[PDB]
């Protein structure tokens, strides 16, 4: 390489329409356009982009008729509003909109045939589940792969022991 | 070298899909966005007040309230691109309240 | 007046005819014109999204305002989103739809810069470090990770490093893809400055002139490292001279090889990202000459399609045999090596030689700078002098047939 | 005192909803209409949920009532069933 | 056994809730109906493809529903179909002898009596008596022949998500969402059995409360009728409770014979294949749930998973999971049993194709049931 270099140196089908086409102009009041184009004219070529397109389209402005804005649009496009935010302080002592307070209100208003230690255990388990959900909220999107277990039977002994122990984990528990 | 120049200051409505050939797999729409983008407390106070308006001696859950939330903005976005398609068909880009009402009737609310 | 009107009408015609000739057009108008513009190797593809994100390093040309080095993040729709049947227009008979959801261009970080950024380039291995050229003799290095995102309220810039060896401004800067910290600089001082920043201390700010070349007798227009060679680079200057230097050579004044370029001054040079024996140089004589590194005496091919001086020439990380150049014609011309020596009808030849494949004349002003997207193929951003920045991509059938 | 929260809906929140749906131009007075549509749909939802919970013979409403109201009016809830 | 996720447009992405096969015809071809909130009842034709894949095609649509439908079940004859929506009305349909409907299906009867959203419907052992479940906390009885209300059971305190008819014709089993189970006589028309709590000997409720994120609590009698199956069970082995389903025999409807714990997700629907099979050769142990001269196989719908059990085995022989993104909605058995139609709440369905004899030999003569 270097040594030799030095030595020498010294609706219709989408597939029938083609690829999706997009165009956006900052200057247009016209909204950005995206659509598939299939019109075939030999007059509009890369060699002569500006050639007339007879019987194809009018060389007339459509952005102005598309959007003659002339309105208080607040210029939502950029540079304003995204960064603005406001904080506040609240009261949550009268009607508690919370897991512990909600559970307490539910248990006080509605009483069932459940032991108080059982109610405490259930509340703790529900709070733990909510906390685990909040922690797993950071997982966000997780692509999930399908799982399928075939017809494995006790008669067969050459089947995969992994699936065997997996289904053993799903045992049927009888009661006396 | 090169001559330079001074810069100038710079200033049909139900789109139901046919029973076949529809294998759309939008996964984002499955999972909750976890992006409230609403101030929780004006929402909460408003809900509390209208609830008192309807009935009294009642309690809520934060889960129920947040559920109310995503229901809100989900309906918002639904109506919202409905209004977008209307205004595009309405040959206009600035959104009018009549557009909201027309989309609302497109659903049939 | 007349020129402005004819350019406006030409642009209107191009605007009307672009649906048939382009697949991706993304135009924005800048606050200020940029002399520099380039991609980032990093791409952002968030899960659950129908779009991709890309990043851009540009500067500003302000006559009496604090010039800011700008990173711009740009939203690009996904390839998966490139095939979707949303709706159908009975009028146009296509799966069109104006809609409102589109990719957008966003400025992320602005860094104060002393004067206009003559040229901005970054580490080929570390987008954190970027080198900028100043109208002053100084050469400044900025790092977004090592600087607040918003530009400092103080007007004075805060360079992380300043490099010494040049006596005034210039328009040539390059980095070594194979060697870390190796900078090649060009200036009106008729000197070519080589600098190494890999050995700069953590708290160091001033970098000396590691190597100064003075073989050129005219204004060294541009300097660039070789894409594959670890010690070879070329230089182009106003003396219509194509000079080759070896850093291993013990003489910084005696060039490794001296071959004239054209009858007019040359502006830049470019090598293949894949090949290592062919380089492209643009000249003021409306010609771009190909040179085989096997023999520099005879030009491999001198393409001719412009009507004026050609400024910037760049090769393709996607396609080895694809080249385009832009100059004061405001026209960007895409050139293929597979059509070299191919017979064509005169109806396809009035415009020029069949060497050309495409022309981009969407520029109100002279095309300031362009860069080819290493991740997305055929994807190019170009900037005109009228703070006009578009991101564009031609029709797919013009190269894929 | 507790009757003047109709404007509690913030301009940043409404513009952010506008941004998610994809617009670039917004009306200036549309904001109160948005708040009113919000309010009516909120009310329909919550009253129907009350109908369930009362028919649930329950005091504190659950998000399950929210779900049933959602389907009764005719929309889908994802991840909560 | 192969599992096919159905990517096709079922109800243009609206979730499915109920589905049923055609019991009348034993042919390989099958007619399938589905329930969704589009207020649209869509008939689909399914059969095994040349590759054995369960490929489906649309047949006809019903759009009279002003409101969403929840439960859809054919007659045992299958000639007449029961349709139930939120609009608090149930219509009966029969095929009649249009661009997208190959056949027209017409309302035959107009039955009301639940003035609320409807959750469940049940056919009699003959298709002439009707059972239905709704929001209204009410158990109704209808005569298909005359199409008028005959019985109302108001004993429930919460919602009722599952009703079933004794194939023998002597019992009607109903559950409340209040973790309360009731069995009703036919001649007596009263609460024959009522079980909510069980002593171990600490006593606790066996079924899940309203706190569950499940919408349906479907269950079915065994086609033999000697075994009763109840999903959404709670087993408190220790300080915690765990999901399970209970199995009941005609000997005692108070104490179930046993239960099937289901770690993780919660059961919501229980269905039994209407075909019988020979006793599979196995060691003579207590593994089998019930000792019967002929075996039967059934499917159970959990929150996400479906599990397959037979008469001889306690552990599930067929296990499927992680197929539908949302929670499950309904499960249906083909008349031949070769097609097991899986419907969830995501918006799609899925199929598991069964090869002939893969589940044993169907009985040459179907054993009679003592009425």
């Amino acid at each position: 390489l270097c040594s030799q270099l030095d030595q020498l140196l010294q609706v219709p089908e989408r597939r029938k329409f083609g690829r999706m086409k997009l165009l956006q102009f900052c200057e247009n009041h016209r909204p950005a356009y995206w659509g598939t184009w299939n019109k075939k004219t030999a007059l509009i070529r890369a060699r002569d982009p500006w050639a007339q397109d007879t019987k194809l389209l009018d060389y007339e402005v459509d952005s102005d008729e598309e959007w003659e804005e002339e309105e208080p649009g607040e210029s939502l496009s950029h540079s304003e509003g995204d960064d603005d935010d406001d904080m506040g302080e609240d009261e949550d002592e009268d009607d508690g909109f919370f897991v512990p307070h909600g559970y307490l209100s539910e248990d006080e208003g509605v009483t069932e045939e459940c032991a108080d230690p059982e109610n405490h255990k259930v509340r703790q388990k529900l709070k733990a589940k909510e906390w685990d959900e909040f922690l797993a909220k950071g997982k966000r999107f997780r692509v999930l792969q399908p799982v399928k277990i075939g017809c494995v039977w006790a008669a067969d002994r050459d089947c995969a022991g992994d699936d065997l122990k997996v289904l053993q984990q799903f045992a049927a528990c009888f009661l006396e | 070298a090169r001559t330079k120049q001074t810069a100038r200051k710079s200033t049909k409505k139900p789109h139901r899909y046919r029973p076949g050939t529809v294998a759309l797999r939008e996964i984002r729409r499955y999972q909750k966005s976890t992006e409230l983008l609403i101030r929780k407390l004006p929402f909460q106070r408003l809900v509390r007040e209208i609830a008192q308006d309807f009935k009294t001696d009642l309690r809520f859950q934060s889960s129920a309230v947040m559920a109310l939330q995503e229901a809100c903005e989900a309906y918002l976005v639904g109506l919202f691109e409905d209004t977008n398609l209307c205004a595009i068909h309405a040959k206009r880009v600035t959104i009018m309240p009549k557009d909201i009402q027309l989309a609302r009737r497109i659903r049939g609310e | 007046a007349v020129e402005e009107r004819v350019i406006n009408e030409e642009y209107k015609i191009w605007k009307k005819n672009t649906p048939f000739l382009y697949d991706l057009v993304m135009t924005h108008a800048l606050e200020w014109p940029s002399l520099t513009a380039q991609w980032l190797p990093d791409v952002t593809r968030p899960e659950g999204k129908d779009f991709s994100i890309h990043r851009l390093v540009l500067g500003t040309h302000t006559s009496d305002e604090q010039n800011h080095l700008v990173i711009a993040s740009v939203q690009l729709p996904n390839d998966d989103a490139q095939f979707d049947a949303s709706h159908y227009d009975s009028e146009k008979g296509e799966f069109g739809g104006f809609g409102s959801v589109s990719g957008k261009i966003e400025i992320e970080i602005k860094i104060n810069h002393e004067g206009e950024v003559n040229r901005a380039r970054y580490m080929p291995q570390n987008p954190c470090i970027i080198a900028t050229k100043t109208p002053s003799s100084d050469v400044l290095v900025f790092d977004y990770t090592k600087h607040p995102s918003k530009p400092d309220p103080s007007g004075e810039c805060n360079p992380d490093l300043r490099l010494r060896g040049h006596q005034k401004e210039g328009y040539g800067l390059s980095w070594n893809p194979n060697l870390s910290g190796h900078l090649l600089s060009a200036s009106d001082d008729h000197t070519i400055c080589l600098w190494d920043i890999s050995a700069v201390p953590k708290e160091g700010k001033v970098v000396d002139a590691k190597t100064i070349f003075t073989g050129h007798t005219a204004v060294v227009e541009d300097v660039s490292w070789h894409l594959l060679h670890e010690s070879l680079f070329g230089s182009v200057a106003d003396d219509q001279k194509l000079m080759i230097w070896d850093t291993r050579s013990n003489n910084t004044s005696k060039p490794s090889h001296s071959v004239d370029a054209h009858t007019a001054e040359v502006n830049c040079l470019s090598f293949n990202p894949y090949s290592e024996f062919i380089l492209a140089t643009g000249s003021a004589d409306k010609t771009v000459a190909l040179w085989d590194l096997r023999n520099l005496k005879l030009k491999l091919h001198s393409f001719e399609s412009h009507k004026d001086e050609i400024f910037q020439v760049q090769w393709s990380p996607h396609n080895e045999t694809i080249l385009a150049s832009s100059g004061t014609d405001r026209r960007l011309n895409v050139w293929d090596l597979s059509k070299i020596g191919e017979e064509q009808s005169p109806e396809d030849a009035e415009d020029g030689p069949p060497e050309l494949l495409f022309i981009h004349g969407g520029h109100t002003a002279k095309i300031s700078d362009f860069s080819w997207n290493p991740n997305e193929p055929w994807v190019i951003c170009s900037v005109s002098e009228d703070n006009i920045m578009q991101v564009w991509q031609m029709a797919e059938n013009i190269y894929n047939d | 005192v507790l009757r003047d929260n109709i404007q509690g809906i913030t301009k940043p929140a409404i513009r952010r909803l506008a941004r998610r749906g994809g617009v670039k131009r917004i009306s200036g007075l549309i904001y109160e209409e948005t708040r009113g549509v919000l309010k009516v749909f909120l009310e329909n939802v919550i009253r129907d949920a009350v109908t369930y919970t009362e028919h649930a013979k329950r005091k504190t409403v659950t998000a399950m009532d929210v779900v049933y109201a959602l389907k009764r009016q005719g929309r889908t809830l994802y991840g909560f069933g | 056994m192969k599992v096919i996720t159905c990517e096709i447009a079922w109800h243009n992405k609206e979730p499915v809730y109920s589905l049923d096969f055609q019991h009348g015809t034993a042919g390989r071809i099958h007619r399938l109906a589905s329930a969704g909130v589009d207020t649209n009842v869509r008939i689909w034709k399914v059969e095994k493809g040349p590759d054995g894949k369960a490929i489906v095609e649309f047949l006809s649509n019903l759009a009279r529903h002003t409101k969403a439908v929840n439960v859809v079940r054919f007659s045992p004859t299958g000639e007449i179909l029961a349709s139930g929506g939120d609009d608090a009305v149930i219509l009966l349909w029969k095929v009649n002898d249009a661009q997208l409907n190959k056949e027209n299906w017409t309302v035959v009867k107009t039955l009301r009596g639940h003035l609320e959203d409807v959750y469940d419907i049940c056919w009699a052992t003959d298709g002439n008596l009707m059972a239905s479940a709704s929001v209204d906390n009410t158990a109704i009885i209808w005569d298909v022949s005359k199409g008028q209300k005959i019985s109302i059971f108001n004993e429930h305190k919460s919602y009722v998500q599952g009703v079933t008819w004794d194939p023998l014709g002597q019992y009607v089993a109903t559950l409340s969402c209040d973790r309360v189970l009731r069995v009703y006589s036919i001649q007596k028309k009263r609460v024959a059995f009522n079980v909510s709590k069980m002593l171990s000997a600490r006593s606790y409720r066996m079924f899940h409360d309203d706190s569950m994120k499940s919408f349906f609590r479907r269950l079915s009698f065994t086609p033999d009728g000697s075994l009763l199956l109840t999903p959404a069970g709670c087993v408190e082995s220790g300080e915690n409770v765990m999901n399970t389903t209970y199995v009941f025999s005609r000997k005692n409807l108070k104490r179930p014979i046993a239960h099937l714990p289901c770690p993780g997700k919660a059961t919501l629907a229980v269905r039994c294949c209407p075909v019988y099979f020979e006793l599979r050769p196995v060691v003579e142990t207590g593994v089998e749930l019930m000792s019967l001269p002929y075996r039967l196989v059934f499917a159970v719908a959990s929150e996400d998973s479906v599990l397959l059990y037979d008469t001889q085995q306690s552990f599930p022989f067929g296990y499927v999971s992680n197929i539908h993104y949302h929670t499950l909605s309904d499960i249906s058995w083909s008349s031949d049993g070769a097609f097991l139609a899986i419907s969830s709440t995501d918006g799609y369905c899925s199929f598991v194709t069964f090869e002939k004899d893969e589940l044993g030999i169907p009985l040459k003569e179907k054993p009679v049931l003592n009425m």
